[PDB]
DNA sequence: TATAATGGGA
């Protein structure tokens, strides 16, 4: 009975209050527009930033090179600029856990 | 909850007779022993307002948006108006009775003097830190964390 | 493209 498994998985996730709803909302909105300013910044396309964020975040493993020296590239900004990265890897995680809580 | 860091120069008039006399003062201390009753009063005119310190009162007369004079009301000088009241020049504000100190959360420093027969006219600046609490909803998010030294003009939440 | 809706069914 694989609809019993789905069930009690989805089912280890509590909802999520109101509050938490806004705020990762929030996250999530915060960390698309971290994502643009970046865009700016380094000068490269979104969905490059998006998917290098989205590694970086739910798993570990070009891997070694192109992933790697897009990263490297972002680690190596201002302190000023270096904030949007920090704020689009949180906006990532509040978008993985949105889906969680609704699933 | 924000501890402010507040500061004013505020006026005062007291007989010389009872005045402890120093320059810079500390929460506590007395500044003045009255030996009898006093009518500290105010030497211009407009609407007060009335803020209760910690064991303390400021009076804040205002004409339109202005400020005419900033008044100071030591521990043990009990205000004799009103939060939202008319006054005029020569009208008594506060009784001083008893003997005068300052309050335990308020330091004194810049201490001015004028005397005038036995009148002596303070302007002193003050320094106090006052409470303030706040309401945050859900649709709202705080950005300053816990113990975060914060300045004016700057966004809390 | 937006009320809110949050663990199946034989």
């Amino acid at each position: 009975d694989p609809v019993r498994q789905y069930l009690h998985e989805i089912g280890q996730v509590p909802l999520l209050t109101l509050e938490e709803e806004i705020d990762l909302a929030r996250k999530v909105e915060e960390g698309m527009e971290a994502i643009k300013k970046l865009s700016e910044a380094t000068g490269l396309d979104q969905e490059l930033i998006r998917e290098v964020v989205r590694a970086k975040i739910l798993g570990t493993a070009p891997d070694p090179k192109t992933v790697e020296e897009v990263d490297g590239k972002l680690k190596s900004l201002p302190k000023e600029l270096k904030r949007y990265l920090h704020i689009a890897r949180e906006g990532e995680a509040a978008r993985q856990h949105l889906i969680e809580a609704n699933l | 909850r924000v501890d402010y860091l507040r500061k004013e120069r505020a006026a005062l008039r007291i007989p010389l007779s009872a005045w402890v006399e120093k320059e810079a003062y500390r929460p506590g201390e007395v500044l003045a022993e009255l030996s009898e009753p006093y009518l500290f009063r105010a030497e211009e005119s407009g609407v007060v307002e009335l803020k209760d310190l910690a064991e303390g009162h400021l009076i804040y007369l205002r004409q339109e948006e202005e400020v005419v004079a900033r008044y100071f009301l030591p521990a043990g000088m009990t205000p004799l108006v009103v939060e939202g009241e008319i006054v005029e020049v020569g009208q008594p504000l506060a009784e001083g009775k008893g003997l005068l100190r300052l309050p335990r959360h308020m330091t004194a420093k810049e201490v001015e003097a004028e005397e005038e027969g036995d009148s002596v006219h303070l302007t002193l600046f003050l320094e106090w830190t006052e409470p303030k609490d706040y309401k945050v909803a859900p649709h709202m998010n705080v950005i300053v964390p816990e113990g975060a030294k914060v300045q004016a003009g700057e966004k809390i939440v």
